[PDB]
């Protein structure tokens, strides 16, 4: 799935919520979730187009009131080829 | 009506189906018992401090059970500590000459017959 | 001012109150030479050679006008053999 | 039981003592302690549905007052198979 | 001894000295030290009931006036066997 | 190329924002991405200096706005060898 | 020697002057330097009482003023040996 | 030589920036980069005294308008050989 | 994708930089570019739906502002085989 | 060179004042002279991008009174490579 969808939040918490929402949404590949350094946690997911669209929506509204709550919801449709090497491919 | 752990944390959770200083300052608190037996500290969790409901090992369950009177006895402690305003007379100068080792700013030294060293 | 090499440090807990918590060195014009006690107020090694400092100069290199120093490393010299 | 309970907190304190009520309090077990950054600590349970709303429950009341407190306290009944990847099962 | 006294700091100059003090004040196993994240850490003892209640309070007060001080003083008398999974047995 | 661009975030989402659009704004290669401690993160980029600026002062603007922001947008047109020890060479 | 001198700072440059300044005015060994977390760094001496209380006096009023400066400056002079096991023997 | 010059930056993106001013300004290695925790970064120079002093200020005033900025910029002439273990050789 | 994405506008340079945009943004092809009189110039994407979509509003929004704009900003999600004969296959 | 720049005209008078200023400027090549349709003429540059930056202002200052004028000036430091093929190498 080319498209590219990030959600970012204070805490671990909502994290797992925004993640849940956005694969329960649509059919988006979960690839990462990061420890940012600082309380921030990231969870990346891929997808085609429109199913990343639709969960970055998901995610950043069932994570919103979880917690310490959301920081960021961005959609990137197709990254350049270059920011592929940093993208997580699976979660670890 | 039920109680149990339904009861708890309302307002606190998420995701239901319904959502979807420690130390108390030095100078304003003195300790009843001091040592391993301080107060000041807030210990969060399961403490051997006792709440209001309990009764029982302290207080009238200790003060109660013999019986004393206090009397209003005449007292006035005779101590160094306690004499340490007494009256005292004027402390004596030292007019001498001559090179004597004579400060007059030190503590005080006394010589034979109250003179001043 | 007068060129010492530090020996090595120098410790006394029941020190005067006014020097402060500055540490101490002992300091030598040449190994074997009489010891001398320096203020380090720089940071110094041993085997560094040093500048030091005497009389009320010292004092105000030390922190203060007032303070009990009569020896005071003032800085380490780039290079020096001695 | 699949339910997945979560409890967050500023500081460990806090959060030994939320997973103490939560196991105490109901049939869960403790899947994972996880340091997050910035001080954020999670607490990870799973069970069965009622249980883990049991748990959870008390968990916030017991560590809300500890330390720095709690921060979240949120339950998912069932996870999407992607959001296991990116959950503790044991806690090491 | 099974109970758990906890010291949380800001800082590790505060968490020694809550340690020193803890095992000084009482019959207490030093079993941890965590680095939490963002400054705190805290310290882990074990012991019975008394000797916790006692090696706590010691804690306390020996490091709030050191550094940044204290966040949590806290005690478990009564450890659920899950949690000792999230708990340290020997400090390293 | 060798002059060095680097953006400096709040968070990894601005970050990969800054990097999608400088990669995309253009002539420049990625680097790196790092996690700096705190929150903060750090993209890099590499390229003939026009490039470089071109494509900073794009991620620059793109990121600005996405979760906690932008911190620093930098550019450096030659870095002493000395320096190229502690850039990352390619992005993991 | 077996007494503990420790300081903490804000930041790591305030904790290299203090361990330099240590170091150099007394006879202790500098056995670790650890990153605490959330910009704390801890520098820990370990000598003869004397010697210690000397080095963290000097090292205390080093660090003072420099950077984010000094969190605090402890000494130990009898540790308990449950502390040893959490104390670092080596710096790394 | 063994001088030693620190900077310490909010920030990555300073602290290349003064590595980069540092290097290009006087005879000094760098030796290290690190990531303290909570958002410092320190860069590590060698050299002789007047290199290390030439270069501190340099750094110094390069860095200070970038990004998060300037923590601390300090060097000690020479550093103590216990020192010399808690400090980076090689950058890495 | 059989998406067509088609963006009109007033003059070249906003349709270069409609095509720049739109295959920046998306994960579409660029099929062609016609000039079609008056000063009108057409630019067409082809790719997956939601990816045109992406695309679209990306090129609408970039060239808005570019000399004399846009005129149309249209989406055809299944373009019938009639159709195909009169639109541009590969561009140039 | 990557860069693009363009110059667009309401007619060729000012898009030959324009490309004699973007030429004398800087080092850039023109790869186009286009004649849009209603009058628009679309004039074409590749360099480096400090180059076109240089170009681009000197032609648009140049030729925005001249004839009818300037309608647009735009900068696309680097094209994606889609673009390329709607792009002119020469001009006719």
């Amino acid at each position: 799935g080319i498209a590219l969808g990030m959600i970012e939040t204070r805490g671990l918490v909502p994290a797992i919520e925004a993640a849940d929402a956005m694969t329960k949404a649509a059919e988006v590949r979960l690839v990462g979730r990061q420890f940012v350094g600082g309380g921030y946690v990231t969870v990346l997911v891929r997808g085609e187009t429109g199913a990343v669209n639709a969960a970055v929506r998901a995610g950043a509204d069932a994570c919103e009131r979880v917690g310490d709550g959301l920081v960021a919801a961005h959609i990137i449709a197709r990254v350049h080829s270059e920011v592929e090497n940093i993208l997580p491919k699976a979660p670890q | 009506r039920i109680t149990g752990p339904g009861m708890l944390a309302t307002g606190l959770i998420t995701g239901t189906p319904e959502f979807r200083l420690v130390c108390a300052p030095r100078s304003d608190q003195m300790d009843r018992v001091s040592g391993e037996g301080k107060e000041r500290c807030h210990i969060t969790g399961d403490d051997w401090s006792v709440n209001k409901h309990i009764t029982g090992t302290a207080g009238q369950w200790a003060s109660g059970r013999n019986p004393s009177m206090r009397g209003n006895a005449r007292v006035v402690e005779t101590s160094a500590f306690a004499n340490r305003n007494v009256p005292k007379p004027e402390k004596p100068g030292s007019k001498i000459t001559g090179s004597s080792g004579n400060d007059t700013q030190g503590s005080l030294i006394t010589y034979s017959g109250g003179a001043r060293g | 001012m007068k060129i010492m090499q530090v020996e090595k440090t120098l410790v006394s807990t029941n020190r005067i109150a006014d020097m402060g918590h500055k540490p101490l060195l002992v300091v030598w014009e040449k190994p074997g030479a009489p010891r001398q006690v320096a203020v380090d107020a720089i940071g110094c090694i041993p085997g560094d050679w040093v500048l030091c400092v005497g009389s009320s100069a010292a004092r105000e290199a030390a922190g203060s006008k007032s303070y009990p120093s009569d020896l005071t490393i003032i800085g380490i010299i780039d290079q020096w053999n001695g």
